[PDB]
């Protein structure tokens, strides 16, 4: 599923993301923009055995468990498979693992590249939330 | 060890610096904000971690702020000054939408 | 332009009083709302952002609140340390713009 930046928005403040750990809602809703282009389908697979998947791109070797990944973690203690649904849900919980404090986006490489240091509010601007 | 300084003209085109520390130009905004003696903030502009600037309404025209990422610095440039601009200048960090550190400010008067 | 209008322009205030502040802006502002402290002779100093976070270090005394166009910004049993200026700033957009200010005094 491809959502629109407002329809994402929505879902993303319904599931406690607005001002997360002191990250406003603009900054989920531009990683998710540069991590997988609003889709939910979305995979990438890396030079190392990891692969990204879902509308947040969960790694494979830290966070999800797909059974295939050398040195798996899993610290969101969730199967990759179950990160690719229209539902957001499983994604936002895992992301909420992910940060734990104020660098905690840096998780997001995409975030850090291309949306730190922009007006990631203007992401939001105009939605209806 | 978030740091801001500004360093200006004093008495007086017009141009004030503020030289950072403790973070990167790249991650973070930075706004400009002026304070007349014994009166209120007014906003004046900022200038965006990628470089894109925003201004007072009313004053742009008038100001332009640029950077230089590699030495840390951020510049107001203002011109046709007036009498109504001596005041108290402040550079402030943005973090995320709110100003979360802030220099000692520069005070600035116009020959006047 | 969004503008913001902050009232009371001065409070006279003795400690353990409690007090508010509102500040009203004349389109809506999205919770994008902070407040500032600022002594005598010193620089701003954030105290409250996303109009009901208590920026660190800040007591829990202090607590923002609002939503759409109508913010306060409330202080309980107020300690001498609060006696200053606080001025409530929008971040909805460009331009940026900060209310009048209120001044806090000692009655």
């Amino acid at each position: 599923k491809v959502f629109g930046r407002c329809e994402l928005a929505a879902a993303m403040k319904r599931h406690g993301l607005d001002n997360y750990r002191g990250y406003s809602l603009g900054n989920w809703v531009c990683a998710a923009k540069f991590e997988s282009n609003f889709n939910t389908q979305a995979t990438n697979r890396n030079t190392d055995g990891s692969t990204d998947y879902g509308i947040l791109q969960i790694n494979s070797r830290w966070w999800c468990n797909d059974g295939r990944t050398p040195g798996s973690r899993n610290l969101c203690n969730i199967p990759c498979s179950a990160l690719l649904s229209s539902d957001i849900t499983a994604s936002v919980n895992c992301a909420k693992k992910i940060v734990s404090d104020g660098n905690g986006m840096n998780a997001w490489v995409a975030w850090r590249n291309r949306c730190k240091g922009t007006d990631v509010q203007a992401w939001i601007r105009g939605c209806r939330l | 060890q978030v740091q801001l300084q500004e360093s200006g003209p004093g008495l007086v085109s017009l141009s004030i610096t503020c030289t950072v520390s403790g973070f990167s130009l790249t991650g973070y905004g930075v706004n400009w904000v002026r304070q007349p003696p014994g009166k209120g903030l007014e906003w004046l502009g900022m200038i965006w971690g990628d470089g894109n600037t925003d201004y007072n309404s009313a004053l742009k025209s008038r100001l332009s702020i640029s950077k230089d990422n590699s030495k840390s610095q951020v510049f107001l440039k203002m011109n046709s000054l007036h009498t109504d601009d001596t005041a108290r200048y402040y550079c402030a960090r943005e973090r995320d939408y709110r100003l979360d550190y802030w220099g000692q400010g520069t005070t600035l008067t116009v020959s006047s | 332009d969004i503008v913001l209008t902050q009232s009371p322009a001065s409070l006279s205030a003795s400690v353990g009083e409690t007090v508010t502040i509102t500040c009203r802006a004349s389109g809506n502002i999205h919770n994008y709302l902070a407040w500032y402290q600022q002594k005598q002779g010193k620089s701003p100093q954030l105290l409250v952002y996303y109009t009901t976070t208590l920026a660190d270090g800040v007591p829990s005394r202090f607590s923002g609140s609002g939503s759409g166009t109508q913010y306060s910004l409330k202080i309980n049993s107020l300690q001498p340390e609060d006696f200053g200026s606080y001025y409530c700033q929008h971040f909805h957009s460009t331009p940026r713009t900060f209310g009048g200010g209120t001044k806090l005094e000692i009655k």
